[PDB]
RNA sequence: UAAUAUUUGUUUAAUGAAAAGUAUUUUAUUAUUAUAUUGUAUAGUAUUAUUAUAGUGUAUAGUUUUUUAAAAAUAUAAAAAAUAAAGUAUGAAUUAAUAUCAAAAUUUUAAUAAAAAUUAAAAAAUU
């Protein structure tokens, strides 16, 4: 760095899509019909119902 | 030279039996190497911090982590001889605790005095 | 809250020196200054001469509260805490005392009188019922030349006696205690034992003197 | 007059249908925690707890603890669990500890 | 007029004899080390 | 003194030496604490107040001072001072042949046996083992470092196993 | 029908307290310098807790001087020329 | 003692602890010490004055 | 050794500061011994 | 050398031969001392540097008294 | 600067250790053949540093804390091969007169001229 960056340069990084995708992003989920925990589709739990039929 | 006898500088035998600090009851004729004079002040500290490294591979006096007080050692009561490991040259320095008992009204006495 | 403080952090971050310390903690080095100030402000009675000179207030006296809360209230002195310069006055400055729970008991909220500073209370003249400035007087006690000290009200000239210090007489340990008729028996015959002592000092003094004569 | 002012301020803050939890000395930074907070503003308690539960970030874990405890507080206050919402989430700078980072040629700095 | 500064301790008998003053001092000192009265310590560094 | 300093502008007072001396008192209450061999005036003067009144009373003849009857020796012979105390956890409800004593560090193995023989009447003692343990150091709630007195741990080996029973 | 170091020492006449001392470091038996962990050192009693000493929490790692005097340092009566 | 007095209500006359105001420095002073007699001191206190 | 972080060298910087007993031993006269005159 | 304060809390680079300081592991900061040093306060009995004299009077009055 | 560098604990032949001058052993501990007395565990170099210095004495105690799902270029070894970069967590340092910035060209002005004037045509983020 050759100079102190003002609040605008600090604020410029949040307009970027990289920032938004990394930090402020909401996850999509449903309720596991076997466990009733919030769940992302494609990720399962160690429980013998959830291994064979993985809901 | 040294007032204190030479067996407490280097040992009475080869393994350095009798060396260290020795304190004397100051009613007793025999004398120790504990001297608080300025000129002696290095070597007493030299015993308390270092101790001494004997050529026999064993470190005499203080080898550890707890430095010994030369001041509260019990009094020097004798001198070492090779036959019987310690000769008692002076018995009068050992405290003989003696308590008078069952004399007069002494039995009725109790450690505390009562109230009125 | 400590365990959830450690349940919210990451396992990756180590913190060293858990049971030992780089610097030796057994040196006496002073506190940081504001807790020294806490100590001083909390502990004022450790100062020299904090006890007030010829102390007047003794339990049983009737006293007005001059300043602060409860101003203008007359009461009787219940207890004296002398080294703090504090007074407990009957049903003045009564607050709650919390007695915590334990194995057998619940938490109890119990009203109690709390110590008042001596600065803000003044005596009431037992005759005039006015605030009197009390001075401290010596008066020959009856049958006694000791002239023990009483407190006089300057306006009306009334002497107030000092009450006794009566205490727990409920403490005793008969088996282990010597009775008085036992303890007061005189065994000291002094001349005989004095002679013995003196002679055995004499012996040593002479002995060393003749040793001096020898080496001279 | 004054004690009455503070009385009515406390009672107008109290008889309001909300629960305000203040958690102090949270073990995260200001910037990171602000980042992790800004996701959750203006959400249901349901989606708040779910979005806190479903992320890999420290800030979200901390906010989950806060949500759970404030929820217990609000239920102890007599509100309804199913209608709760995060009305206000904010972070402000707290306390600090310092550390020695040792660097070559007799250089040091304070982490 | 004082014969010792106000902040000095009073170590002496009630008669004023200084005969025992070293015993009194020694006693006070061993007592400042470990007061006989002393209740439970709230410190994490505890003698046992 | 190629060039003389201006010394006329100073009033005469001794500056403090910049490598300032630390106070002679020993602040370390740990394990490694050293007894200071150096003797100040105060030691001898307090001796002199203790043994005879030095400020007021006239000194006794040397022959008395150097004799068994001289008061600190007299009082030590006829009024001994030792705290020989017992760790109860050694003698509590277990039978133990080896009770453990705390002892003032100036006692020998012989003096303990003499103590137990003539006072407590403990007549069977096979032998004594001796440790010197530095007194117990603790901090109180203000953080004042305090150190209880140094002691000597004596494991005392008997003939007959000894217990002290606790009624539950 | 396992190993059982005690009955292995009894079969070999190895003094079963010693045989075990072969399989722990020389720090834990003999008086010898060695790496010690400050959590083993022991702790004074807190208000919440009791005292913690290395007598109760580590009996088997403490030093034995039977073995130490019989193995390492010399006997005096072997050398006495008197 | 504060707690116990607050509960039991007993009056306490002498302080339950001894305070060495010299913080262990009075032992440094030699045992025979006494202040010298100072003559004609500066002060207004030896004139007992109640009203000024 | 007085230079170290150890506590022995910490004591020696402090303990060695106190002043020893002083008496004025005024010189002996070995060759003129007044007591034999 | 010395691009920051002469304090032992200050931000930037220091040097040992100019600004000598001893080794303070976790030095409680300018304001509040935080949850880390307090973690140490509630577990090992004092702050990790051993310079901060443990002073608990204020809780002795709270629990034991 | 800095959503940065660093750190990152999934498998041990560090066998040994007097020369360390710091580390609450609550009683670490003989049963001795010997006599009294004294003393045994981790802090060298500002660090729990690259990793110690040296004198013992010995050879089968495996004697038991190193993250990770592409490719360039850097570092080793044989442009192939081995290693490392989106990562969750920790979080420094050089630097900092600045306004949301200063892109391209032309001449001028007291010495590059990011100084002028004129024409002009520089979006945001990340590497
Ligand atoms: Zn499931």
């Amino acid at each position: 760095p050759k100079r102190k960056k003002n609040p605008m340069q600090l604020r410029r990084k949040v307009y970027g899509l990289h920032f938004k995708e990394k930090y402020l992003k909401m996850e999509e989920w449903y309720y596991c019909p076997l466990c009733a925990e919030p769940k992302k589709p494609g990720e399962w739990c160690r429980r013998e119902d959830c291994r064979q039929i993985k809901p | 030279k040294n007032s204190w006898p030479e067996w407490m500088d280097n040992g009475a035998d080869g393994t350095g039996y009798g060396i260290g600090l020795h304190r004397t009851h100051p009613l007793s004729r025999l004398r120790g190497n504990l001297k608080r004079s300025p000129s002696h002040v290095p070597r007493v500290l030299g015993m308390m911090i270092q101790g001494v490294w004997h050529k026999s591979g064993v470190k005499l006096y203080f080898r550890g982590g707890k430095p010994p007080n030369p001041s509260v050692h019990p009094y020097l009561t004798g001198e070492p001889c090779p036959l019987y490991g310690w000769k008692v040259t002076d018995e009068s320095v050992i405290r003989q605790f003696n308590m008078p008992s069952i004399d007069g009204t002494n039995f009725r006495y109790k450690p505390y005095v009562a109230l009125q | 809250r400590l365990e959830l403080l450690e349940s919210m952090r990451h396992p990756r971050e180590r913190d060293f020196y858990q049971d030992h310390t780089y610097h030796n903690q057994w040196l006496r080095r002073d506190l940081e200054k504001h807790q020294k100030q806490q100590l001083a402000a909390r502990y004022k009675y450790f100062a020299p001469d904090f006890e007030i000179s010829p102390w007047i207030w003794y339990p049983g006296d009737i006293v007005e509260v001059v300043s602060g809360e409860g101003i203008g209230q007359r009461g009787t002195i219940i207890a004296v805490i002398k080294y703090k310069n504090e007074i407990v006055v009957q049903n003045i400055n009564v607050q709650d005392v919390v007695i915590p729970a334990s194995e057998s008991r619940p938490e109890q909220i119990v009203q109690r009188e709390h110590p008042i500073s001596v600065t803000r209370v003044r005596h009431v003249d037992p005759s005039t019922n006015e605030i009197c400035n009390i001075e401290m007087v010596k008066v020959r006690n009856k049958e006694t030349g000791e002239m023990e000290e009483k407190r006089m009200s300057l306006e009306s000239g009334i002497l107030m006696s000092i009450p006794p210090v009566n205490d727990e007489l409920e403490v005793g340990d008969p088996l282990k205690d010597t009775p008085i008729q036992d303890a007061d028996e005189a065994t000291y015959d002094r001349e005989a034992e004095q002679a013995v002592l003196v002679d055995k000092r004499l012996e040593a003094m002479e002995e060393h003197f003749v040793q001096s004569l020898k080496q001279s | 007059y004054c004690e009455r002012l503070e009385t009515e301020l406390t009672v107008t803050q109290e008889r309001l249908p909300q629960h305000t939890l203040l958690m102090k000395a949270v073990p995260s930074s200001w910037k990171k925690l602000d980042i992790d907070i800004s996701v959750i503003r203006g959400l249901s308690l349901r989606e708040a707890m779910a979005q806190c539960k479903l992320s890999l970030r420290k800030g979200h874990q901390i906010v989950f603890r806060a949500l759970e405890m404030a929820q217990q507080g609000a239920e102890a206050k007599g509100l309804d669990k199913e209608h709760l919402r995060v009305a206000h989430i904010s972070c402000y700078p707290g306390p600090t500890d310092k550390q020695i980072d040792i660097r070559s040629k007799g250089y040091y700095a304070w982490k | 007029q004082r014969k010792l500064p106000k902040h000095f301790p009073v170590v002496q008998a009630s008669d004023g004899s200084s005969l025992l003053r070293e015993e009194t001092i020694a006693c006070m000192e061993r007592e400042r080390r470990l007061p006989h009265n002393m209740g439970k310590l709230y410190s994490y560094h505890r003698p046992y | 003194i190629h060039k003389g300093w201006r010394t006329w502008e100073y009033q005469h007072t001794r500056p403090d030496p910049r490598p300032f001396p630390d106070p002679p008192v020993n602040d370390y209450f740990g394990r490694s604490r050293i007894w200071n061999p150096i003797a100040c005036k105060l030691g001898y003067v307090r001796k002199k107040a203790d043994e005879w009144g030095w400020p007021n009373k006239p000194p006794p003849p040397t022959g008395l001072r150097h004799s068994q009857e001289f008061f600190p020796f007299f009082f030590e012979r006829y009024f001994p001072d030792a705290e020989v105390r017992l760790l109860l956890d050694s003698v509590l409800n277990n039978e133990t042949k080896r009770p453990v004593f705390q002892i003032p560090c100036s006692m020998s193995k012989v003096e303990l046996v003499n103590y137990l023989k003539n006072i407590y009447g403990i007549d069977n003692v096979v032998r004594v083992e001796v440790r010197n343990r530095r007194g117990r150091r603790y901090k109180n709630e203000v953080g004042e470092i305090k150190m209880m007195d140094d002691y000597k741990v004596a494991v005392v080996e008997l003939d007959t196993p000894v217990s002290v029973e606790l009624k539950q | 029908g396992r190993f059982n170091m005690d009955e292995a020492a009894a079969a070999l006449q190895l003094n079963p307290a010693y045989a075990a001392a072969l399989y722990r470091p020389l720090n834990y038996t003999f008086h010898i310098r060695g790496q010690l962990y400050p959590a083993q050192k022991g702790r004074p009693s807190r208000p919440g807790s009791l005292a913690a000493s290395q007598g109760r929490m580590f009996p088997l790692y403490q030093r034995n001087d039977r073995l130490d005097k019989e193995l390492f340092r010399l006997n005096s009566r072997g050398l006495t020329t008197e | 003692v504060d707690r116990e007095v607050l509960l039991t209500g007993k009056s306490v006359w002498e302080c339950p602890i001894h305070i060495d105001h010299t913080c262990g420095g009075s032992k440094t002073v030699p045992p025979h010490a006494k202040k010298p007699v100072r003559y004609m001191d500066a002060g207004i206190a030896n004139v007992g004055v109640t009203d000024i | 050794f007085k230079q170290g972080q150890g506590m022995f060298s910490h004591q020696l910087k402090r303990l060695l500061q106190k002043k020893s007993i002083h008496r004025y031993n005024w010189d002996p006269l070995p060759m003129y011994d007044p007591r034999k005159l | 050398y010395q691009r920051g304060g002469w304090s032992p809390g200050s931000k930037h680079q220091k040097h040992m031969t100019l600004n000598p300081t001893l080794y303070l592991y976790r030095f409680p900061g300018p304001h509040g001392p935080g949850p880390y040093t307090m973690k140490y306060w509630w577990t090992l009995g004092c702050f990790p540097t051993g310079m901060e004299v443990p002073f608990r009077l204020h809780e002795f009055l709270s629990t034991y008294q």
